[PDB]
RNA sequence: UGCUC
């Protein structure tokens, strides 16, 4: 039961969303009686976990318009948890740029912060 | 004949005996001084070599600021065998 | 055996798997010969020979 | 909440390593020390 | 008391040669093996 | 959010050899690591896919299949920076009850870091005023069989400003 | 047990032992030896290899490294007379795969 | 009598009978005659199937005294044996689950 | 020819069979049971399972015989399924 | 491809087996038994009929293997 | 020890 990586690679919000949106279509169309009742812990989690995601702005989203997003902000030499975190976020106001991201000295430039929110707004 | 024994014997018996006390005078605190600053001092030497860390969770832009930079030794390989070059 | 008053010993196998493996090759047809010599030693008897 | 620990697993014996143990080793696998050499008690019960 | 029904009709019966505890309304084996 | 490796040795039992073998796996994986905290690694949510799956041996014992699958599994772990966004499920005097929603009341952000003005009088008081932000700071784990929770991580708060709600 | 007035079963001797092993039914001398007749359920620790009770490990004092394992009850007095006699006998458990 | 010998190599089992034997002409080669008394001891554990659910249905009903049946039920979900000398067999003969 | 495979003629008796074989278990369960497992306790020689006594008396399936082989279930599956593609890497 | 292409009897033995454990474990039955409320009956019967989903694994002693088909080998 | 085979 050992794990080889513990961080292979991050995701966002999305994926996420779409595999409990897959696996919670996948399970109405073939629900099990035994196999719901030796374990209902899975079906908790997921149902609470797409009610979390749909509470967020994560709804609207495609992999298009994250690789749009992901190709605007390799421009910008920005790290990738930065990134990760603008797009599970989708700030659509300034300031949450400007202090609730990290690293933000030296990284603003007041300049950038505009095309920032037009790249994340579009 | 030998009486019988309820609970086992302490784990450590008490001894009317004890250690003679250190020896005092400015030798043994300087050599305890010295010995002090050497353990101190060989830590932070370039062959104290300590365990490479592995497996970081991000890279971030402070890396340079934390970056830990330290002098190494380079050592005479005409005198060392070939099989330990880098 | 002779019949003259010789016990004998009966076990019941309590798996499936072993079951299958005594009829296989414990089989009484399947070892109508010996390993010796291939000879067969389940044939006629005393009052059938006869 | 809840931490994965695995419930059972088919373990199969590979070798046995023969060795022996020093009293330090059988101090920590030994649970008490027996120190009294009689079997039972003196009551009429006779318990250990 | 038996296990599975409750009752207190628990009966030391021994079948063929096998010692077992076992409760005498519904049959549920408490106890079997000495 | 992340993925992780594993492998493990699923074994099925003989009356569900008329189901697909992947579909029974994932479906047997996902009920083994649902709602669970892998130590060092953090709270898994469900299966993401499975990459590798060798051939499938029937042992002379159970009699069941057994197959060793390699795959990758969601979850929830942060990098020791990120932001979340839970709201207060309860609040204590030594530190508020902030919970992720509906995802685990494990958050207890420690109310040392604050502004001077920082204080819980047990009236649910969050704090008083010049969706609520979280910013983790470290994990840890614990184990819990230790005779013949897991995961709590602290919580930061700095002056965020937060001109939407003080 | 022995006898029939004890209650006592069958005992496949050392010659039987041969037979089964001549015929090759592996399951067949593994259910009579180990399943029918002395099975027990024993918790090695795979750490120290040695026997461990209720999935806890006293060498050790730890349960981590505990393990379930399926053996003859006269191979596990065997273990115990053996580490008895300071022929400490150390199992490295593994996957059956 | 060492454990080698008398323990591991060789031990006793269970579910065996031992019993004197005569000729009997009237069965094949490989068929051998075991009498009710013995075969009433001896037991074999059948796990109900889709295939032998009614047989096992008929020997439970038949219980323990008539020859075709069985002695004792264990249940998939408890392993509580259950003796069907005592209890209503035809209860138990109806609520046989598969397993 | 289990005789003579070692290049000396080694006769069936417990000086023999200790020359040949290996395992301490069928040694120790043979003859001289104290001095052979004194004398690998002192070695710490470790035995493996690939002997037929050995497995006998662990209670695990024998190596002759049905147990040389392993089988595997012909279930309709897929090896090597298709992969969910990542979209933030 | 080397071994011989005849089943053992070991094989058979084994393979039967564990098909009849499989079917005293409700497994599904590919040959639509008539009344036969013994599991290696089934077995051998589905032996005959060559339809058990099981795949022989042959070791060599030095480490290789090989996939028989209870199908593709030749019965006797 | 007596036996049974
Ligand atoms: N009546 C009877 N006599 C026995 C028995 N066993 C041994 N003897 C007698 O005692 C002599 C041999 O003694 P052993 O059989 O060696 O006694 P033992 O096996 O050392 O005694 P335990 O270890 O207590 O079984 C023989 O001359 C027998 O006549 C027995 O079971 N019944
Ligand atoms: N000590 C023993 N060891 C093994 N088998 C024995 C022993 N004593 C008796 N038997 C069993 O009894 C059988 C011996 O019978 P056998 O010697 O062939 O005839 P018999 O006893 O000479 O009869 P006759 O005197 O020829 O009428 C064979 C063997 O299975
Ligand atoms: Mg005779
Ligand atoms: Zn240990």
């Amino acid at each position: 039961m050992e794990v080889k990586d513990a961080n292979s690679a991050l995701l966002s919000n999305y994926e996420v969303f779409q595999l409990l949106t897959d696996l919670k279509e996948q399970r109405k169309e073939s629900g099990k009686n035994k196999h719901s009742s030796g374990q209902q812990n899975l079906n908790t989690i997921t149902y609470e976990t797409l009610k979390y995601i749909s509470k967020t702005p994560c709804r609207h989203q495609s992999p298009e318009i994250v690789r749009e997003f992901l190709t605007a902000l390799k421009s910008h030499k920005l790290t990738k948890a930065e990134k990760l975190q603008l797009l599970n976020h989708r700030p659509v106001t300034a300031v949450e740029i400007q202090l609730m991201v990290e690293e933000s000295e030296e990284r603003l430039t007041e300049e950038q912060i505009e095309a920032l929110l037009h790249t994340v707004t579009s | 004949l030998p009486d019988v024994v309820l609970k086992p014997p302490p784990l450590f018996p008490d001894t009317d005996y004890k250690p003679v006390p250190l020896k005092t005078g400015e030798g043994e605190e300087y050599m305890l001084a010295l010995k002090q600053e050497l353990r101190e001092t060989m830590k932070r030497m370039p062959y104290f070599i300590e365990t490479p860390e592995e497996r970081q969770d991000i890279e971030r832009y402070s890396k340079r600021y934390m970056k830990v930079y330290k002098e190494e030794w380079i050592p005479d390989w005409r005198r060392l065998p070939r099989e330990m070059m880098p | 055996a002779d019949f003259d008053g010789d016990e004998m010993n009966l076990h019941l196998p309590q798996t499936e798997e072993a079951k299958a493996e005594a009829l296989v090759l414990m089989g009484t047809k399947a070892n109508l010969v010996t390993p010796r010599n291939g000879e067969p030693l389940i044939a006629a008897i005393q009052d059938f020979l006869t | 909440k809840e931490q994965f620990r695995e419930t059972d697993v088919a373990k199969k014996i590979s070798h046995i390593c023969f060795g022996m143990k020093s009293p330090e080793e059988m101090r920590q696998q030994a649970h008490i020390q027996v120190v009294s050499k009689n079997l039972y008690s003196q009551d009429n019960q006779h318990a250990p | 008391r038996c296990p599975d029904c409750g009752s207190t009709e628990l009966v030391e019966d021994s079948h063929y040669s096998q010692s077992q505890l076992v409760c005498s309304d519904c049959g549920c084996v408490v106890t079997e093996g000495v | 959010f992340v993925l992780v490796e594993m492998v493990d040795t699923v074994r099925i039992p003989p009356w569900q050899f008329e189901r697909k073998l992947n579909d029974s796996i994932a479906e047997e994986l996902n009920k083994k690591l649902a709602n669970k905290v892998v130590y060092n690694v953090g709270l898994c949510i469900c299966l993401f896919d499975i990459t590798k799956l060798e051939d499938a041996y029937v042992f002379p014992g159970d009699g069941a299949s057994h197959t060793k699958v390699h795959f990758r599994c969601v979850v929830f772990h942060p990098f020791l920076d990120e932001i979340l966004i839970g709201k207060i499920k309860g609040c204590s005097p030594e530190g508020v009850h902030v919970s992720l929603g509906f995802f685990d009341d494990i958050l207890i952000p420690p109310e040392s870091l604050q502004q001077p003005a920082k204080f819980d009088e047990a009236e649910q008081v969050w704090v008083w005023e010049y969706g609520e932000e979280i910013r983790f700071r470290v994990v840890d784990e614990s184990f819990v069989d230790t005779s013949p929770y897991t995961l709590v991580g602290s919580i930061s708060e700095p002056g965020l400003g937060l001109l939407s709600w003080w | 047990t022995e006898g029939r007035s004890r209650d006592g079963g069958l005992r496949l001797g050392e010659m039987e032992r041969d037979c089964l092993i001549g015929y090759g039914a592996s399951m067949l001398l593994l259910e009579r030896l180990m399943i029918s007749s002395d099975a027990f359920e024993v918790d090695v620790c795979g750490q120290c290899g040695l026997l461990g009770y209720s999935g806890w490990c006293h060498y050790c004092k730890s349960s981590c490294h505990v393990s379930s394992l399926r053996i003859p009850y006269a191979c596990k007095l065997l273990f115990q007379e053996l580490q008895s006699m300071n022929i400490i006998p150390r199992l490295k458990l593994s996957k059956y795969n | 009598q060492g454990r080698f010998r008398g323990n591991l190599s060789g031990k006793r089992v269970d579910f065996s009978g031992r019993t004197v034997i005569s000729p009997d002409p009237n069965l094949r080669i490989d068929e051998v005659a075991v009498p009710v008394h013995v075969a009433k001891i001896l037991t074999f554990p059948e796990k109900v199937n889709k295939a032998n659910i009614n047989f096992l249905r008929k020997l439970v009903q038949n219980g323990p005294e008539v020859h075709p049946g069985a002695n004792f039920i264990q249940q998939r979900h408890t392993q509580m044996k259950r003796f069907l000398k005592y209890g209503n067999r035809e209860k138990m003969a109806q609520e046989l689950k598969y397993g | 020819d289990l005789m003579t495979y070692k290049g000396e003629v080694l006769g069936i008796t417990r000086f023999g069979l200790a020359k040949m074989k290996e395992s301490v278990l069928m040694l120790a369960s043979f003859e001289k049971t104290a001095d052979h497992l004194f004398d690998a306790a002192y070695f710490g020689q470790k035995d493996s399972v690939c002997g037929v006594s050995e497995c006998i008396i662990m209670g695990i399936p024998m190596n002759i015989g049905t147990g040389l082989f392993k089988l595997l279930h012909k279930a309709d599956r897929d090896p090597n399924p298709p992969k969910r593609p990542l979209i933030f890497d | 491809r080397i071994t011989t292409p005849y089943m053992t009897k070991y094989e058979r033995a084994r393979v039967l087996g564990t098909r009849a454990l499989q079917i005293a474990m409700c497994a599904p039955v590919m040959v639509e038994l008539e009344g036969e409320t013994d599991p290696l009956l089934i077995a051998m019967k589905e032996l005959k009929a060559r339809k058990i989903p099981i795949i022989i694994r042959r070791y060599l002693p030095d480490g290789s293997y090989e996939d028989w088909g209870v199908d593709e080998l030749i019965i006797t």
